[PDB]
């Protein structure tokens, strides 16, 4: 038996949600098509050091963009992933309704929240404004599908909480899509610094 | 120490083979997606 987790990755449409789990190589060529929930489970396998974890990544097939998503997506998910658009101020404002939605199903399952996009320059959603992690203590990460920027951050976050081993470390990254843009290293260093002057100040 | 060490599936228990969501033995169709257990 493997060490495999359902990871459910939800958020708005157009949020980049299938962009970034086509990211993982392995994972797309071998994920797998659900009929009856219209869904893609991809197996992201990370290598720790204390051995392989899968993340079964559920992708939806756009359903969100008409409603909420039914039980059986949500049955049995381990853990989770919340997207947004730094791009789109209003995917930022329906994190809550998804965080809802989620744990009224799962209940208290580890939650990492994560702001797309952020190899764009016209970033609408600024670090100052992410503050609904903090509100309900959970992670947050920038990142960037296109680019491969953070990508495992939020999968080692997981990992740890679920093994419960603060140690854990991936020793090495997966196979990933060759970045379609840029990312400015120093634009990541300063969104970086965005990030920690943001968490040394006050909830208004 | 590593995870498979120490790792075993509930007595019983059965992966779905179509979105590999772990059920219960005495559950004939998974929770999930509804699949049956194969
Ligand atoms: N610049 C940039 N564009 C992205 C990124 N991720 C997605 N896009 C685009 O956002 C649009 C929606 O992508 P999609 O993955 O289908 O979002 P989903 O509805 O949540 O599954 C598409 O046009 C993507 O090409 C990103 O990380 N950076
Ligand atoms: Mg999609
Ligand atoms: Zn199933």
């Amino acid at each position: 038996p493997q060490v495999q987790f359902k990871l459910v990755l939800v958020g708005d449409g157009g949020t980049g949600k299938t962009t970034f789990v086509k990211r993982h190589l392995t994972g797309e060529s071998e994920k797998k098509y659900v009929a009856t929930l219209g869904v893609e489970v991809h197996p992201l396998v990370f290598h720790t050091n204390r051995g392989p974890i899968k993340f079964n990544v559920w992708d939806t097939a756009g359903q969100e963009k008409f409603g909420g998503l039914r039980d059986g997506y949500y049955i049995q998910a381990q853990c989770a992933i919340i997207m947004f658009d730094v791009t789109s101020r209003v995917t930022y404002k329906n994190v809550p309704n998804w965080h809802r939605d989620l744990v009224r199903v799962c209940e208290n399952i580890p939650i990492v929240l994560c702001g797309n996009k952020v190899d764009i320059k016209d970033r609408k959603v600024k670090a100052k404004s992410i503050v609904f992690h903090r509100k309900k203590n959970l992670q947050y990460y920038d990142i960037s599908a296109k680019s491969n920027y953070n990508f495992e951050k939020p999968f080692l976050w997981l990992a740890r909480k679920l093994i419960g081993d603060p140690n854990l470390e991936f020793v090495a990254m997966p196979a990933l899509a060759p970045p379609e843009v840029v990312m400015d290293p120093a634009l990541a260093a300063q969104y970086e610094h965005d990030l920690e002057v943001a968490q040394t100040t006050a909830l208004p | 120490s590593g995870f498979g060490d120490k790792f075993k599936r509930p007595v019983g228990s059965w992966e779905c083979p179509v979105c590999c969501v772990s059920n219960k033995a005495e559950d004939s169709r998974c929770v999930s997606c509804t699949s049956e257990k194969p």
